[PDB]
């Protein structure tokens, strides 16, 4: 896929 | 909070040859926050539809940003770029000198 | 030789001027392959490398802006910050590969205001937080076993599109340009000149220029400009050094780049 699933700070 | 002032080159893509299409670029480095004004100058009047590179940033989180735009140099004709960022309390203009 | 993989992304708040800026843009050593912006005014016609071959992977990206946005409220709470300043999210994560392709390292971190906040470490299963507020951050990560799922994307996700980026643009991304050097002299006075060391044209962007008097490095009385993008992909740098007049021949300009067969050694003329 294109880039990585972020968390949240 | 931490600021850090624009590096800013000017410089030619291709070496300076007057009456040669060229591109001259404004290198825009080393700065935070992203927020940025840069104009490109043609004997001191600002460029039309000068475009830009997308915002990224050094491993060292700071900005940098590339203005562009399609030029014929002269030997009569005065090239520059103004750029102003929330650190600077006046627009800086750097000359285009084709030898730096 | 090594290749990288990397995601630079900003988000940026600026209270009265509608929800936070998110961009997002993908590199592969020195060449952009993909961007996102939440302010594009056409979202469709965002900029691709022209070796690329999808609706899941700008969903990802439209996910990442709200992620962001949640990010920041909660960093302006963890600093006790107004609701009246603008602040700036960045982050940088992806993998660097060997020439064999295997796994070098991975990478996750993020900056709050131009200030190192949290980062994985090169185990990819640790946190190293900057501050009390980037320790808040650690304990949800831990809670929420974030650094597993950060692993799995660096150790596959990154390594094998990377890997097939690679493959496909191996004409471009797997090809080193050597600079195109030469010395120019300037006097600045009846007394002294500088020398400048050019290199042009070179790709990717890591060079090494020095000057050396007698062949001991001019470390100190060097000027070096950062490298600096050509806009046709290559970079541009150079070196100067104000020399006594008479004694050029003392000075040499010394270069080193992936696509040179051997490093060079340049004297003026």
């Amino acid at each position: 896929a294109f880039a990585k699933k972020k968390y949240c700070l | 909070m931490i600021q850090r002032t624009p590096k800013i080159q000017v410089y030619s893509r291709h070496p300076a040859e007057n009456g040669k299409s060229n591109f001259l670029n404004c290198y825009v480095s080393g700065f935070h926050p992203s927020d940025i004004e840069v104009d490109l100058l043609k004997n001191g009047e600002r460029i039309e539809k000068v475009e830009h590179s997308d915002l990224s940033f050094s491993k060292d989180w700071s900005f940098y940003l590339l203005y562009y735009t399609e030029f014929t140099p002269t030997e009569k004709d005065e090239y520059a770029c103004r750029v102003n960022h929330v650190t600077l309390s006046q627009p800086k203009i750097v000359k285009w000198d084709r030898d730096m | 030789g090594s290749h990288s993989m990397r995601y630079f992304d900003t988000a940026m708040s600026r209270p009265g001027r509608g929800e936070p800026r998110f961009i997002s843009v993908g590199y592969v050593d020195d060449t952009q392959f993909v961007r996102f912006d939440s302010d594009a005014a056409s979202p469709r016609e965002e900029p691709r490398a022209p070796w690329i071959e999808w609706d899941r992977n700008t969903q990802i990206f439209k996910t990442n802006t709200q992620t962001d946005r949640c990010s920041l409220r909660n960093l302006r709470g963890y600093y006790n910050q107004s609701e009246a300043g603008s602040h700036t999210l960045q982050s940088m994560y992806g993998c660097d590969v060997g020439p064999d392709g295997r796994l070098l390292r991975g990478h996750n971190q993020y900056a709050y205001d131009g200030k190192d906040y949290i980062a994985l470490n090169e185990d990819l299963r640790s946190w190293t937080a900057a501050d009390t507020a980037a320790q808040i951050t650690q304990r949800k990560w831990e809670a929420a076993r974030v650094a597993e799922q950060d692993r799995a994307y660096l150790e596959g996700t990154c390594v094998e599109w990377l890997r097939r980026y690679l493959e496909n643009g191996k004409d471009t991304l797997e090809r080193a340009d050597p600079p195109k050097t030469h010395v120019t002299h300037h006097p600045i006075s009846d007394h002294e000149a500088t020398l400048r060391c050019w290199a042009l044209g070179f790709y990717p962007a890591e060079i090494t220029l020095t000057w050396q008097r007698d062949g001991e490095d001019q470390t100190q009385d060097t000027e070096l400009v950062e490298t600096r993008p050509a806009g046709d992909r290559t970079f541009q740098k150079w070196a100067a050094v104000v020399v006594p007049s008479g004694e050029e021949q003392r000075y040499t300009c010394h270069v080193q780049h992936e696509g040179l067969p051997k490093p060079l050694t340049l004297r003026w003329e």
